[PDB]
């Protein structure tokens, strides 16, 4: 909703709920990424990840208004040619 | 025989064309052809000519005397004008389009074609007085649809390329893509041009070094022969080289930072002893002055030396909102036309 | 081309490092004895540099050596080969166009050149390039074709192996691809791969050319028409780890780490491990445990194995890569504990940083204000992107 | 004949016109055997206190590579592009070490000097934005004292103003300012907003 994770730090490891782990190997495969849609401006040394998505349905919005040029634009370059 | 025949050919159709010119005025008409097929010939002719300053310099008084006669009404006047300043680009020269320009029988009238020449030589110009900012942008933009802007050689679109890669690469810009398959892998190879030039090559240097010699002199080419011509373009390349190398310089100087627009001194010096074998105050001095607009000078014990660069406009939500005013106003201006278009 | 198990044995063996002792069983089916000069004795200097040296050696140097001086004294029944031996002239001409065939034969020729090794192996590899090229011969499809291995594998020395690269991307990719009918089956295929790499990475033997590198990352791999099937095949450990050094070295094609890491996982059928482990971390992507990798692995090994030559830049480019990694996103992060690592003081980690941003495969300032690399928006501006690709 | 009497009056008494020049250097491109030495490098050491300026380029154009090479047709032409270059790229300090006073047209031109240190004051004040006392006067090869005696005035344009700092840095001229050729009103923050909703609405 719609992030925040790392709450905190060390509860992460601890709730998610095997102790006490690599920590920072496992910690790290999991959450990386960057594919897709963003997560992170993570910074390790506090272990905190300030995410700021931008947005979730905004996306999705977005992804539609373009699936809908792609179709119209393909409509009118078959016309062009005839 | 072959080439020389032709060469001949064409001098006593000047020779005529110019005594023609001085008779008469109503001679040539209003038709685009005309006055730039008279122009293309004509700075062919000349080029073709040098080296051998006696035909040439026997013709341009005669040229004058026909340029300083009025034509007939209409744009023809001007006509007579953009074929004398071809003669004298063709002649070496580069200043005199600002003559021309301010001229008071060519802001009577003008009607596109003429205009088109005028620009040409402007341009020139405008290289020629370093004004990159200006010129970059005109040259960017593609010819506008009026009557014409080339008829009777072609080469003019080249050469209008030619131009704008020139400003861009001296100006701090480049192209982007929008274009075809081949655009992408050009624009990437453009971009690494750029950069080669700038920080190393050699290579680079010599291309864009042939391309720009090119422009000063103006072109349509000379046709070159073994013995005249060959003089004529080595002494017009070494004077153009060494112009063009300080240019060089200067760009380099203006493209090299810390990362950053507010370096630290340590940052400043380090790109000091990169770009030069000399201690980093004495090419700080050299930087203060060849990076147009600083505040470092005065930055002292300051520190925080600022060397800055052009950057992008306001930012990034005012793009967006710049896109939506063009939007709002072309969906009215659209809808206005279209009921135009059948009602009247 | 091609051949032999026991040599293919005593080759990779020996280039994993685990031990030698081994036989090769030999001269099969270089040949006996006919160019060059011998395969079993590059092997034996490879073996003494891991790990002298040992009885099998001095009886290679022994068969290399001679058969025999009175043959020697008897070859070459006319008419060229001078001046020391080719003839560099007639090299030369036998193309332009020189092409429909003065005599017929050189049959005889084949009886007198055959002789062989001794090694003397410049001139051997430049007589061996003249007898190629004709061109009409006649003798043969497989002789020829067993001739170009030969000079691909040797001498290394590079003129002769500038000409042996190009020889190796048009012949030898085309002999493999079928048609002809059916041919050329798996040996062919393992034994041409050990040659290729041996003339150019680095093993100890030799190797780098300028850059070829990237010859070995085009061939094994590339998808028109593909095989890969043959490379694993049957188990090739070495080669792989071998593969994985050439990508971090490389440092581009385009595709770089993400083709490594698929290549690699092949999990356990044969899978050696040194190499491996710095890469498998680096594109996965962690950071603290890739980072001390690096420098164990490089100290661990050379081992043998020296150049050397290579593994300085294979080091840089690997500490550059996990850096720029590491800064992209991510933050917005400092800067004294990356200077501290990577070891001298801040202002030289400072620049070091900056040469990779530099290159546009970020977007970042560094505040040398209050020590900070900052990163850019840019990967990510949302809205605005959708309005530009629409329009 | 009355072109050159012009470029020796433009040393002698100061004075400058381009176009004057452009045409006797377009007369000297097109026929080669009319070219002096002398007024030539009048015409050149006039370009000196006209830095910064496209009369350089010009110049560059209409004569040709030959006449510009010292040795080939034995003239100073050559020494003053040198020159020409080391001030226009502002290498002040090189310029001053191979200075000369010892030709005729420096000797026949009263105050060649001032006009020198003018020509440099006229690049300073071009492409920097404040610049320090001590600085200015290593341009120009002058003592401090003598400058600030010059410089004050109460245009700034006409010649850079003192901005006194007591202690810390060093005391500058007022000469060119922060955000006097950077920005144009872009980057601020946008005031779109108010034109956004009156013309939607």
């Amino acid at each position: 909703r719609c992030n925040f994770a790392t709450i905190s730090v060390d509860l992460m490891m601890k709730k998610y709920g095997l102790n006490e782990n690599e920590v920072k190997c496992i910690i790290n495969d999991i959450i990386s990424e960057s594919n897709s849609s963003l997560i992170a401006f993570w910074d390790r040394e506090d272990k905190y990840l300030h995410v700021d998505r931008s947005n979730t349905s905004r996306l999705q919005y977005l992804v539609e208004g373009i699936a809908e040029s792609v179709v119209e634009v393909a409509q009118y370059s078959e016309r062009r040619v005839r | 025989w072959l080439l020389w025949d032709i060469f001949d050919e064409f001098l006593f159709q000047m020779t005529v064309v110019y005594q023609k010119r001085f008779t008469g005025r109503v001679g040539w008409s209003v038709n685009e052809g005309m006055q730039l097929m008279e122009r293309v010939v004509a700075e062919s002719g000349i080029e073709e000519a040098i080296q051998s300053e006696n035909l040439d310099e026997i013709t341009k008084p005669g040229a004058r005397h026909a340029q300083w006669m009025c034509g007939f009404f209409g744009i023809v006047t001007i006509a007579k004008v953009n074929v004398l300043l071809g003669d004298y680009m063709g002649a070496l020269s580069a200043l005199k389009p600002l003559d021309v320009y301010g001229r008071g029988r060519q802001i009577l009238l003008v009607v596109a074609p003429a205009y088109v020449s005028l620009l040409y030589h402007m341009g020139f110009s405008y290289l020629m007085l370093r004004r990159y900012a200006d010129a970059s942008r005109v040259f960017r933009l593609s010819l506008t649809t009026k009557v014409s802007s080339r008829k009777f050689s072609e080469k003019m679109q080249f050469d209008c390329a030619y131009m704008h890669v020139i400003s861009c690469i001296l100006g701090g810009m480049q192209p982007d893509n929008l274009s075809w398959l081949v655009e992408p892998r050009k624009l990437s190879g453009f971009e690494d041009e750029k950069e080669l030039l700038s920080a190393g090559d050699e290579e680079r240097f010599r291309e864009v070094f042939d391309r720009c010699s090119p422009k000063f002199l103006a072109i349509p080419p000379i046709t070159t022969i073994m013995y005249k011509g060959t003089d004529g373009k080595e002494l017009q390349a070494r004077l153009f080289r060494r112009a063009v190398k300080q240019q060089e310089d200067i760009i380099k100087l203006r493209g090299f930072f810390g990362v950053y627009q507010t370096t630290t001194t340590e940052l400043v010096k380090t790109v000091l002893d990169v770009d030069d074998g000399h201690v980093p105050l004495f090419a700080m001095r050299l930087r203060s002055r060849q990076l147009v607009h600083d505040g470092s000078s005065a930055d002292l014990l300051s520190g925080s030396y600022a060397v800055r660069s052009a950057i992008d406009y306001t930012v990034k939500g005012e793009n967006i909102d710049v896109v939506q005013k063009s939007s709002y106003r072309t969906t009215e201006s659209k809808y206005f036309m279209r009921i135009n278009n059948l009602r009247r | 081309l091609d051949k032999h198990l026991a040599l293919g044995l005593l080759y990779f063996y020996d280039e994993q490092g685990l031990d030698v002792a081994d036989a090769l069983r030999a001269v099969q089916a270089t040949t006996a004895l006919t160019a060059e000069g011998e395969v079993s004795v590059e092997q034996e200097r490879k073996i003494k540099e891991t790990a002298q040296r040992a009885r099998p050696a001095l009886d290679e140097f022994f068969e290399k050596s001679e058969t025999e001086n009175s043959t020697y004294q008897f070859k070459l029944t006319g008419s060229e080969i001078d001046a020391l031996r080719s003839n560099r002239e007639l090299s030369r001409d036998v193309l332009e166009a020189k092409g429909i065939t003065s005599n017929v034969m050189k049959a005889v020729m084949e009886l007198a050149y055959l002789y062989y090794d001794a090694a003397r192996y410049t001139d051997a590899s430049e007589l061996l390039s003249l007898c190629q090229c004709v061109v009409g011969y006649e003798i043969d499809q497989r002789t020829l074709l067993w001739g170009k291995l030969v000079s691909d594998m040797c001498t290394c020395n590079w003129p002769s192996a500038i000409a042996a690269a190009e020889k190796i991307r048009r012949q030898q990719n085309a002999d493999v691809f079928e048609e002809d009918i059916f041919r050329v089956a798996n040996t062919t295929t393992t034994r041409e791969r050990a040659w290729l790499l041996h003339w150019v990475l680095f093993p100890f033997f030799k190797g780098g050319n300028q850059y070829s590198t990237h010859l070995l990352n085009f061939v094994f791999d590339i998808k028109t028409n593909f095989v890969y099937q043959s490379v694993v095949e049957t188990v090739c450990p070495h080669y792989l780890r071998y593969i994985c050094a050439a990508a971090i070295l490389n440092k581009q094609r385009r595709s770089a780490l993400r083709s490594a890491a698929a290549m690699v996982l092949n999990v356990y059928e044969y899978s050696d491990p040194i190499t491996q482990l710095v890469n498998a971390i680096v594109n996965r992507q962690s950071f603290e445990d890739a980072l001390a990798l690096l420098p164990e692995v490089k100290s661990t090994a050379l081992g043998d194995y020296f150049l050397i030559l290579h593994a300085n830049e294979i080091l840089e480019n690997a500490r550059r890569l996990i850096f720029a990694r590491y800064m992209m996103t991510h933050g917005v992060v400092s800067i004294p504990y990356v200077a501290e690592k990577l070891g001298t003081r801040t202002a030289d980690a400072e620049v070091w940083l900056a040469n990779l941003i530099s290159e546009t495969k970020q977007r970042a300032k560094i505040d040398s204000v209050s020590e900070q690399m900052i990163v850019g928006s840019q990967a990510r501006s949302v809205h605005q992107t959708v309005l530009d690709k629409l329009e | 004949r009355d072109l050159a009497k012009e470029v020796d009056e433009a040393l002698k008494q100061d004075k400058y016109d381009i176009q004057l020049f452009l045409r006797f250097l377009k007369s000297y491109v097109m026929a080669g055997t009319q070219p002096d030495k002398r007024l030539l490098l009048g015409i050149l050491l006039q370009t000196l206190p006209r830095f910064h300026s496209n009369d350089f380029l010009a110049c560059i154009s209409l004569v040709p590579g030959h006449v510009q090479d010292a040795p080939y047709v034995e003239k100073e032409l050559g020494t003053i592009y040198d020159l020409e270059n080391y001030l226009s790229c502002g290498r002040f300090v090189q310029f001053w070490e191979v200075w000369n006073q010892s030709k005729s047209l420096p000797a026949a031109s009263p105050s060649f000097e001032s006009q020198v240190r003018a020509g440099i004051l006229i690049v300073v004040s071009s492409t920097l934005e404040k610049v320090p006392v001590a600085k200015m006067a290593a341009y120009l090869g002058v003592n401090p004292d003598q400058l600030q005696s010059t410089l004050t005035e109460a245009a700034s344009i006409a010649g850079e103003a003192v901005s006194i700092v007591s202690c810390d840095t060093e005391t500058v001229t007022f000469a060119k300012s922060i955000f006097n050729a950077p920005e144009s009103d872009s980057n601020q923050q946008p005031l779109r907003f108010s034109d956004i909703v009156s013309i939607v609405s």
